[PDB]
C-alpha cells in the first residue's frame, strides 16, 4: 500500500537523471530523443498530482508536433558537435 | 545620540563578504576566457582578483569605522577618508608614486562626495521634497529645511552669521538715535 507513496519524489529524482542525459550526449538527436523522454517523465508528474487532461495534452503537442519538428530538422541538416571532453569544461 | 562601531566585527565580515566575490570573480574570469583552462587556474591566471575585492574590503571598512569612532559623528567625512583608503590599496596594484597619489586623491574625492549626498544609491524617504513640509509656514515657527518664508528672525541671523562684519544685533541707525 505504501509502495504507491513515493511515486513523485521519483518522478523528480528521475526527470533530474534525464537532464544530465541531455546536456551529455555525443549523438545529437540521441539528446533530443532524452528530451522526449522528459516530456514523458512531465507528463507522468501531471497525471500525478491530478491533472490527466494536460498529459495528453503535453504528449500530443511537444512530443507530438514540436519534437517531430525538431528531429525532423537535425535529419536534414548539417550540425557539428563536440563530446563532453574533460579539458573544455572543467574551467566551467 | 550615535553608537561606536565593531571595527573588528565589520571588518571580519567584510573580510569574508570580499573572499566571497573574489571567488565568484574568479570563477567568472575563468569560464568567460579563452585557451588551456582547468580547474586549478582559478587562482593562478587569477589577474589578482582576490587581492582587490579583499584588500577593498578590509581597508574601506576599517578606514571608515575609525575615522567614525575617532570623530564621535557619522557624516560624509568618513567616506572621503575610507575611500581614500581604498584607492590606496587599488593604487598600489600599479607600482609608481604618483599613480598611487592619484588613485588616493581622486577615489577619496569621489567617495566623499558619495558620502556627503546621504552616501545612498536610492532615495531618502522623509527627506525628499515629496514627503516633506513646503511652501511658506502657514503661521509663524520654526522654518525647516525645504520652507519658505518672508522675514527671518534677527537673533537667528546674529547666532549663524555672527556679530561681526556688517552684521549686528540692532541695527544702526536705532543704534543712534537721539534720545
Ligand atoms: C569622469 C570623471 C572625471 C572626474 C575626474 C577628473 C579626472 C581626474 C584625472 C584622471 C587621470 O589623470 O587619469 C590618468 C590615468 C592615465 O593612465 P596612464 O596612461 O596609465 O598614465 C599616464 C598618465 O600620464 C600617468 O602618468 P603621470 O606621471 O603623468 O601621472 C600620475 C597620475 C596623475 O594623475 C593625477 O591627476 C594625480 C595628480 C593630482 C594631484 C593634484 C593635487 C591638488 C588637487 O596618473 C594616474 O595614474 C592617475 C590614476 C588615478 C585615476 C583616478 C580615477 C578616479 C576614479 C574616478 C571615479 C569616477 O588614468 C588611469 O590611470 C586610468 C585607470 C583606469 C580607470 C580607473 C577607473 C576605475 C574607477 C573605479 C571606481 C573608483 C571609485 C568611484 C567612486 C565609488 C563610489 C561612487
Ligand atoms: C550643486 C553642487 C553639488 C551639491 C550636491 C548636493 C548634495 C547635498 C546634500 C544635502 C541634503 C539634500 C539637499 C540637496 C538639495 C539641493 C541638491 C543640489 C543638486 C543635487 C545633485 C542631503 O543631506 C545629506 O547629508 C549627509 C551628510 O552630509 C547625510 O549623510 C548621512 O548621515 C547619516 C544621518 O542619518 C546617515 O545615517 C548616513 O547613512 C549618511 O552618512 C545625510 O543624512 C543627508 O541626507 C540635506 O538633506 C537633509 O538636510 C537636513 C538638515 O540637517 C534636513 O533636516 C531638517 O533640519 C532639522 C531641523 O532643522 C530636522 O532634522 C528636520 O525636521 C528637517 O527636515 C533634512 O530635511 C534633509 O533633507
Ligand atoms: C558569499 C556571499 C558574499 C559574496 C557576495 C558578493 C557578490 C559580488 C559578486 C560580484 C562578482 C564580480 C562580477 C564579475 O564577475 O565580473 C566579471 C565579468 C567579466 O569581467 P572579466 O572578464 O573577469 O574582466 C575583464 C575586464 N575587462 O564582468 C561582467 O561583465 C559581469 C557584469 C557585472 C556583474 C553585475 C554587477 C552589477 C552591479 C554593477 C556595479 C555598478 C556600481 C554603480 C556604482
Ligand atoms: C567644471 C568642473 C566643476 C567641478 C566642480 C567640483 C565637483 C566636485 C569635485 C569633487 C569634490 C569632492 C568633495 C569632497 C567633500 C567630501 C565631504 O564629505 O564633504 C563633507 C562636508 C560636510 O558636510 P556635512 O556632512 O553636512 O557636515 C557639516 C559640517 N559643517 O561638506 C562640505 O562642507 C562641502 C565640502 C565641499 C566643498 C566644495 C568642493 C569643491 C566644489
Amino acid at each position: 500500500m505504501y509502495l504507491t507513496y513515493y511515486f513523485i519524489e521519483i518522478t523528480i529524482f528521475l526527470a533530474i537523471l534525464c537532464t544530465i542525459f541531455i546536456i551529455s550526449a555525443k549523438n545529437p538527436m540521441v539528446s533530443i530523443l532524452y528530451m522526449i523522454a522528459l516530456f514523458v517523465i512531465a507528463a507522468m508528474y501531471l497525471y500525478l498530482i491530478g491533472l490527466g487532461i494536460f498529459s495528453l495534452l503535453y504528449i500530443m503537442i511537444y512530443i507530438g508536433a514540436i519534437a517531430v519538428l525538431f528531429l525532423f530538422i537535425i535529419t536534414l541538416l548539417d550540425i557539428n558537435s563536440t563530446e563532453l571532453s574533460v579539458k573544455s569544461n572543467i574551467r566551467d | 545620540h550615535f553608537h561606536p562601531y565593531n571595527t573588528l566585527g565589520l571588518a571580519t565580515q567584510s573580510a569574508m563578504v570580499g573572499l566571497g566575490a573574489g571567488v565568484v570573480a574568479a570563477a567568472a574570469r575563468n569560464s568567460l576566457a579563452t585557451g588551456p583552462r582547468n580547474i586549478l587556474t582559478t587562482f593562478s591566471k587569477s589577474g589578482g582578483v582576490v587581492t582587490i575585492f579583499t584588500g577593498a574590503s578590509i581597508a574601506y571598512v576599517f578606514t571608515y569605522c575609525s575615522a567614525a569612532n575617532l570623530r564621535e559623528r557619522k557624516d560624509g567625512w568618513n567616506h572621503m577618508w575610507a575611500g581614500a583608503a581604498t584607492g590606496a590599496v587599488l593604487g598600489a596594484r600599479t607600482k609608481l608614486v604618483p599613480a598611487f597619489i592619484g588613485w588616493t586623491v581622486l577615489c577619496g574625492a569621489a567617495c566623499g562626495l558619495f558620502g556627503w549626498t546621504g552616501a545612498r544609491f536610492n532615495a531618502d524617504r522623509k527627506a525628499s521634497l515629496e514627503q516633506s513640509p513646503k511652501g511658506f509656514v502657514q503661521e509663524d515657527a520654526h522654518q525647516t529645511f525645504w520652507e519658505v518664508v518672508h522675514r527671518r528672525p534677527l537673533s537667528l541671523t546674529v547666532e549663524q552669521l555672527g556679530e561681526g562684519r556688517g552684521i549686528n544685533a540692532v541695527p544702526i541707525a536705532t543704534a543712534t538715535e537721539a534720545p
